[PDB]
RNA sequence: AAAAUGUUUU
RNA sequence: GAGAAUGGAAUUCCUGGUGGAGCGGUGGAAUGCGCAGAUAUCAGGAGGAACACCAGUGGCGAAGGCGGUUCUCUGGGCCUUUCCUGACGCUGAGGAGCGAAAGCGUGGGGAGCGAACAGGCUUAGAUACCCUGGUAGUCCACGCUGUAAACGGUGGGUACUAGGUGUGGGGUCCAUUCCACGGGUUCCGUGCCGUAGCUAACGCUUUAAGUACCCCGCCUGGGGAGUACGGCCGCAAGGCUA
């Protein structure tokens, strides 16, 4: 519809699956894609080529809305953030500053209990 | 505590030009480090380590008092007549 | 060990001198461990004191984020 | 009577003529009573680290005096009420 | 310790304070 | 990943 | 240690932009949330709580304990050659105070966390573990309670009895400086190794569990039982004595 250019990636992995989002660098979301939108679900949607395939659908789609070269923000300790990098590399768009954008308490609030398994 | 109505408790305590260290001396300065540290509580009630300083000085001064009146008693009576008169 | 890591000195603090914070101060922007900074601990302490100071004082960034 | 150093960080949009209003009101007001005033020395423009009251930079000002307990709280509490001062900091050294 | 010493006086403080939890309200009716 | 128990011989 | 102001990140909620099908969660799931636009993403705002890094092999406190910064108020410790007093010391039954957390009372606050609780899972059952929710509480003010594996499971004081080696604090000395790097030395901490010695052994060993002196608390087989009766304390829970 629109070209954008420039646009930026945040991806986001936590230990249960992977999210990513390419977004205006104004901060509105362009596209955006998750292991749990592509095929897979539950347990198996953690896996790194979970992560894999949404970010290729993201960057596919983002690509088709006329995007070109992206600075990357990372954020999570998931498992599929280099893989997703690869991903975006691999359907093809410049790179820049990956980033560690993942938050980092000051102590702040109370974590919850540990787990006892 | 600045030092300097501390000098003038120590000069005007004295037994002799030189004293710094004499019951006397060290029961007046005990005794105006009670009141301000009292004070300063009425201020903070919830100061509860520098109240056990407070007692420890109470309870430093009571010695001081018990060893002075066990060697002189008129010139302990004197002394505390000048220093609040024991009530 | 840390025997080492030599000693520095610094003379005075200074927490608006920004030269020696930026020197104690990491690449991320954090404070560096004393085994790394090579600092007393009388020393180490002045100079934390006075990043967390220049900190809330606006001349040394919380964190330096993207390098 | 002992010694502060304040450090004051005043909104941008100031230029000039009336920073020096507030910082000799404010000298005013610490030499009202016997409050002598060591050293103002306006660092100026700078970038500040971090964006404070949506502000990207700031005036520095240090301002070294030797004043009374009371009479620099008293300080403090006019530049906190005041709106024109986007900060302050109150060091007292205790060795200079 | 074996801790067996600690678990015969855990178990027998727990007994304990179960009876008063349950005659909780006949003590103060007429008792300690 | 959870996954209990083991009367009386002489 | 107490008081007051105040800093930034993060969580949550709120408002708006963008965007669209899941999100979340686990061993695997589901409950749950989500096209009434969630998750995600950006901006703005509100609020409570805890203070990354510094930060441990460390510091302080009688113990319990103590970590954003600043100011105000305040306690104790350490060192020093001179100075002062001249045994004023030590310990301390009863008594008094302080005393983590949980708990209680009145009022406030409430982000996160989270007993109870509800649901989902697992299971022969699951009044559990695990998951989604979630109230007291956690927070503040003023009281109350007075108990902990409140442990170094080691009462306080003092003198003496190989060393070796880290580290924290104050002096002082030396050479080059005329800083400091360095070495020494002294006083006070705080660890590790280790001799004599001690111990049933494990181990302790100048920070004694060694050799001694002073004072206090306490023990006398295991259960019954720190329970009953009585008394004291408390609003209650209960605590103390036994
Ligand atoms: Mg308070
Ligand atoms: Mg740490
Ligand atoms: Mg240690
Ligand atoms: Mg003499
Ligand atoms: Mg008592
Ligand atoms: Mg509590
Ligand atoms: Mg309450
Ligand atoms: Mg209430
Ligand atoms: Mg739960
Ligand atoms: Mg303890
Ligand atoms: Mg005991
Ligand atoms: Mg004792
Ligand atoms: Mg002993
Ligand atoms: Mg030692
Ligand atoms: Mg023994
Ligand atoms: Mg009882």
């Amino acid at each position: 519809k629109k070209n954008v250019v420039a646009g930026q990636a945040h991806i986001k992995s936590t230990f249960n699956n992977t999210i990513i989002a390419i977004t205006d660098p104004s901060g509105a979301v362009i596209s955006w894609a998750s292991a749990g939108t592509v095929g897979f679900k539950g347990s198996r949607k953690s896996t790194p080529f979970a992560a894999q395939m949404a970010a290729e659908a993201a960057g596919r789609r983002a690509m088709e809305h006329g995007m070109k070269r992206v600075d990357v923000f990372v954020k999570g300790p998931g498992s599929g953030r280099e893989t997703a990098i690869r991903s975006l590399g691999a359907v093809g768009l410049e790179i820049g500053p990956i980033s560690d954008v993942t938050p980092v308490p000051h102590n702040g609030c109370r974590p919850p209990k540990r787990r006892r398994v | 505590m600045d030092a300097a109505e501390k000098k003038k408790i120590i000069e005007e305590y004295a037994t002799h030009p030189g004293d710094t260290g004499s019951p006397d001396v060290q029961v007046a300065i005990l005794t105006k480090r009670i009141a301000e540290l009292t004070e300063h509580l009425k201020v903070h009630k919830g100061d509860h380590h520098s109240r056990r300083g407070l007692m420890l000085m109470v309870g430093q001064r009571r010695r001081l008092l018990n060893y002075i009146a066990k060697n002189d008693i008129e010139h302990y009576r004197e002394l505390i007549a000048r220093l609040g008169l024991r009530r | 060990k840390v025997v080492p890591i030599k000693t520095v000195h610094i003379g005075a603090v200074d927490y608006k001198d920004t030269a020696l914070l930026r020197k104690f101060i990491s690449e991320r922007g954090k404070i560096r461990a004393r085994r790394v900074t090579g600092l007393s601990v009388q020393d180490q302490r002045k100079v934390a004191i006075a990043i967390k100071n220049a900190r809330e004082l606006a001349l040394l960034p919380y964190a330096s984020t993207a390098r | 009577m002992r010694k502060y150093e304040v450090m004051i960080i005043i909104d941008p949009t100031v230029e000039e003529r009336q920073v020096d209003s507030l910082m000799e009101k404010y000298l005013k007001v610490i030499t009202d009573e016997k409050g002598t005033v060591d050293n103002v020395d306006v660092w100026g423009k700078r970038r500040l680290a971090y964006d404070i009251q949506k502000k990207s930079e700031g005036i520095y000002v240090v301002v070294n005096a030797t004043c009374e307990p009371a009479t620099i709280q008293e300080l403090d509490r006019l530049l906190a009420i005041d709106e024109k001062i986007m900060r302050t900091k109150v060091m007292r050294p205790e060795i200079h | 310790g074996s801790v067996i010493k600690k678990r015969r006086k855990r178990m027998a403080k727990k007994k304990h304070r179960k009876l008063l939890k349950r005659t909780r309200i006949q003590r103060r009716r007429a008792g300690k």
